[PDB]
């Protein structure tokens, strides 16, 4: 049941990075084990990507940096809860 | 003699001298200037820095205009002279670049930052304003949501799009207290072709133009800024005034309190679009008495 979202206002996307949300009660030693198991599993298809950042105390994940032709494979990455594509915010 | 915003926060100068001293509030924004004679000594700057590069290969990044957005809302907040919570203590994360640009991945890292910052050494209720927003984001949503959970107040700017509120983020987070803006006439202020958001998702409404505020264009400078962000920003100062009286409020009651002394039906609903009226609720927020 993991599912991808990216921002209705096409022109605030940012594609290329993603944030990886897992399950609720993910542990950090988890989260990070599951960063690393994606970029296994990418490197093997011969794609390169960057962790960028590992999050821990809100929501447990990670944000990455790769293709998002490596969607589908993520998706099925242990504790998954969902995917995003990052988006802009602007000052009001 | 008093600013129009300041006199109309105050039920019927500026009286409260060092109003909201036991709260802390975290504003994500743009850099500030922080040795402006308005916030010096009042805003912490954090090491926090997460922001997306500026559009345009040759952009000259001057002080003055990148901490424009983030000094006149740490103004409007606690400044020395126009400030609403006079007492609180501010600390600024920059999640905002000089184009008043950030991401979504850089504002969740720094709302991390901030629950990290806490259980590292807790002090008061804590406020988090955040001025900005963006499209309707699940992740961002639900960081709010479970800062909100963990016993963070939230404040967020509605949105400057004369659109619904509930597709934009953090607006759309029920857990967070969303605000629209009102003029001096106690109507929702027009910005451009644009101006405030509107809708269910809203909270209440606060003024949010031509606002008196630090100016980042010299120490003593001060400026008029109109928008949702401002309005948030009086809200925030509210809220660490009404948290500093009663610090046992928890979120559900803090939230009752800002309705109950908001002013009720002040603003004219035809502004907004036709099936918007009766889902906009018609509050301003003022302080209690």
């Amino acid at each position: 049941t993991a599912t991808f979202h990216r921002c209705a206002k096409d022109p605030w996307r940012l594609p290329g990075t993603y944030v990886v949300v897992l399950k609720e009660e993910t542990h950090l030693s988890q989260s990070e084990r599951t960063a690393r198991r994606l970029q296994a599993q990418a490197a093997r298809r011969g794609y390169l990507t960057k962790i960028l950042h590992v999050f821990h105390g809100l929501l447990p994940g990670f944000l990455v940096k790769m293709s998002g032709d490596l969607l589908e494979l993520a998706l099925k990455l242990p504790h998954v809860d969902y995917i995003e594509e990052d988006s802009s915010v602007f000052a009001q | 003699s008093i600013p129009w915003n300041l006199e109309r926060i105050t039920p019927p100068e500026y009286q409260p001298p060092d109003g909201g001293s036991l709260v802390e509030v975290y504003l994500l924004d743009t850099s500030i200037q922080s040795d402006h004679r308005e916030i010096e000594g009042r805003v912490m700057v954090t090491d926090f820095e997460n922001v997306p590069e500026e559009d345009g290969t040759r952009f000259h990044r001057q002080a003055s205009k990148c901490d424009s957005h983030g000094t006149h809302l740490a103004g409007v907040v606690s400044g020395r002279d126009a400030g609403v919570a006079k007492g609180a203590s501010m600390r600024s994360l920059r999640v905002l670049n000089c184009q008043g640009k950030g991401t979504v991945s850089g504002t969740l890292i720094g709302l991390e930052f901030i629950r990290k910052s806490q259980l590292v050494q807790p002090v008061g209720p804590l406020v988090v304003l955040l001025p900005l927003a963006g499209g309707y984001s699940r992740v961002l949503n639900a960081a709010c949501q479970r800062l909100a959970r963990a016993g963070v107040v939230l404040v967020t700017a509605a949105g400057n799009f004369r659109d619904d509120a509930c597709l934009y983020s953090p607006a759309s987070a029920p857990e967070v207290i969303t605000v629209g803006a009102t003029n001096a006439q106690d109507q929702p202020v027009t910005l451009g072709t644009l101006g405030t958001n509107f809708g269910r998702c809203v909270d209440l409404f606060a003024p949010g133009e031509d606002i008196i505020g630090a100016s980042s264009d010299c120490s003593t400078c001060f400026v008029s800024q109109s928008g949702t962000s401002q309005a948030a920003a009086h809200v925030a100062g509210i809220a660490a005034m009404m948290l500093s009286a009663e610090p046992e409020l928890t979120l559900a009651e803090l939230r009752q309190r800002l309705i109950h002394f908001s002013a009720k039906d002040v603003i004219n609903e035809a502004w907004f679009p036709e099936d918007q009226r009766v889902l906009t609720p018609n509050l301003v927020a003022a302080l209690p008495p």
